[PDB]
């Protein structure tokens, strides 16, 4: 549907009390909880080109237009499914400071990553996916593995992080108006508990249909892309870090 | 239109018997 | 559910009848004690103390409003069938006099030769 | 009641049985563990946190070893540990041989066969909240398991349903009960902090 | 034929023009004090409970301690329980005293 529907379920509540010799037992209680609601939007772009431009221009073709459509589509998917994670206003409960001691090596981000794991678990969630920027890929990837021996201290590798994904910003200049998707800020990272609170909703993944043409101008069919998608992010899953 | 429900994960957490490694069980209805 | 994946909202369904209320737990004060199947007045509740209790212990009182065989009356008084019954907390004995005593029952079977009485228990007003 | 049964078609007795089982398991944990939690430990059974000076948080290792020294010097043996889920990660890090640090390798804590992470359990019934207070975060308990802890199982659990004399509007109410008893001790417990 | 028609655990009433009841709450309607099993509107039929049962409620005046054993009186003006013992109607006796959340367990009474 255009907008989904919340799940419903009932639950009983009771507590076992001490029942001394022949007394009356106190009954329980039933209650219901409901889920949230998610919705899916529509996106589309296209091109117009005269028949003469396609026929006379050697290099132009519908193949490059489809390539541009596919690239913008993939970038749109990344933006839709990762900008809720980035643009969210994280409370102090989620956020974790840099907490690097005096003059360490930059693999002292290991301190921050370990505590981010600790705070996820203390909050009963757990981090498995780490998101960051490529500006500190070498530092982070060195940090997940055990850093070299420093002053007689061989730190251990960080476990329970299945994969790390780096999402830099995407940019494109359509005509004279540039459109930019904000990536992960350098330094800041997001440790995520995956695919429990995050749901990807799809009705039509992508459909490049040839559009209406003005035959009176000999203009070719408007190649236009179209996807009907949506996302459902959350805050219970994610924990921010610094550096 | 068709009605579809967001199959989200809710419901109270399961509770486990954590005391067992400590206590020595004695089972008898005659007690 | 702490650490749940999703911010679900819990809605309570109200329920007034906590229990059947045929009996009531009560706590013994300093100057009170009980033994099984004996009538007592504890904290404004009158009933059959089904358990023994001496000092700050918990006991339960039957208030079923059923028929009860008691004895433990003021033997001098006559108890005809139908007469009201009052509990004299000072003497800890049943009596028909209504001077300052709690109304607790009505006799179903008159005082026999051994001072036994059957009576309905009343709703603890 | 009939009204509860007729409001929502999702309702059934199965959710009530599930709630009975859940509350029963929580009660078992409460009866068997809360003697350890709520005991008024004396100076003999209490060992204080001993963070020497700006140590990495696996300085809990030296606290646990001191707890073992307290049991062994007192001729107890703390084969089992109990702590909160909050301090769980640092416990396995402390239990295992902590990583090399400033040219000082601390050996693994061996005799602790297993560790029990017991948080509380809270339920809202009507307008009353009943909470079985689990292990307080920070504080931990070390136990000699079987010698001084006897569980008495006379009747594990039995649920029954009846409508012999109930109201017309009340469907057959469901009741569960269990005969059970537990014997705790102070001969076995040492109370750790952090 | 039998004089007894029902166990009397519940009694039906008809809401007046100044009365409206919601599910599982206490309401004094036509001299019957009980727990309404239906959400009722003006001139509608609802069913109350007079079961002489132990009942839970927090709809109390929070000014005085409801120590166990004290009689509970229902004040129809303010629509609250209280231990005033004034012209307000008598409805029950406290089984469990008030907690920090101001919740009361009390036994209903036979509407005399």
């Amino acid at each position: 549907p255009q907008v989904m529907d919340a799940k419903w379920a009932l639950q009983g509540n009771c507590v076992f009390l001490e029942h001394i010799e022949g007394e009356e037992i106190k009954f329980g209680t039933i209650n219901a909880e409901n889920g949230p609601v998610a919705r899916i939007q529509t996106y589309a772009t296209g091109f117009e080109y005269t028949k003469e431009m396609k026929d006379f221009n050697q290099t132009f073709s519908v193949e490059i237009l489809n390539k541009s459509i596919g690239e913008s589509y993939n970038a749109l998917l990344n933006h839709i499914h990762l900008s809720p994670i980035i643009n969210f206003n994280y409370k102090a409960s989620n956020k974790t400071a840099f907490k690097g001691t005096n003059d360490p090596i930059w693999l002292g981000i290991w301190r921050t990553l370990t505590q981010a794991q600790k705070d996820t678990v203390i909050a009963k969630r757990q981090g498995n996916i780490l998101m960051a920027s490529s500006a500190d890929q070498i530092e982070i990837e060195m940090a997940l593995n055990g850093g070299h021996l420093l002053n007689g201290s061989m730190y251990p590798s960080i476990k329970n992080i299945s994969t790390v994904i780096y999402y830099d910003g995407w940019e494109v200049t359509v005509g004279k108006k540039t459109y930019s998707y904000k990536g992960v800020t350098p330094g800041k990272g997001y440790l995520i508990r995956p695919k429990r609170g995050f749901k990807e909703l799809i009705k039509r993944d992508l459909t490049t249909e040839v559009g209406n043409a003005d035959l009176s101008k000999l203009v070719e069919n408007q190649i236009v892309g179209h996807c009907y998608r949506g996302a459902f992010a959350a805050v219970e899953e994610n924990v921010q870090e610094i550096s | 239109l068709r009605k579809v429900v967001l199959d989200v994960e809710l419901g109270r957490e399961q509770v486990q018997l954590l005391y067992k490694p400590i206590y020595d069980s004695i089972a008898d209805s005659n007690l | 559910f702490k650490g749940q994946p999703t911010p679900s909202t819990i809605t309570q369904i109200t329920r007034a009848k906590i229990s059947d209320g045929k009996s009531v737990r009560v706590i013994l004060s300093e100057g009170e004690s009980t033994k099984t199947q004996q009538f007592y007045l504890i904290n404004g509740f009158f009933g059959v103390a089904m358990q023994d209790g001496e000092k700050g212990d918990e006991v339960t009182l039957q208030i079923e409003q059923a028929e009860y065989e008691t004895d433990n009356i003021v033997t001098s008084e006559a108890f005809e069938a139908g007469k009201l019954i009052y509990w004299d907390n000072t003497a800890k004995k049943f009596t028909t006099t209504s001077a300052s005593n709690r109304l607790v029952g009505r006799v179903t079977d008159g005082k026999d030769s051994n001072n036994v009485i059957w009576f309905i228990l009343l709703p603890q007003q």
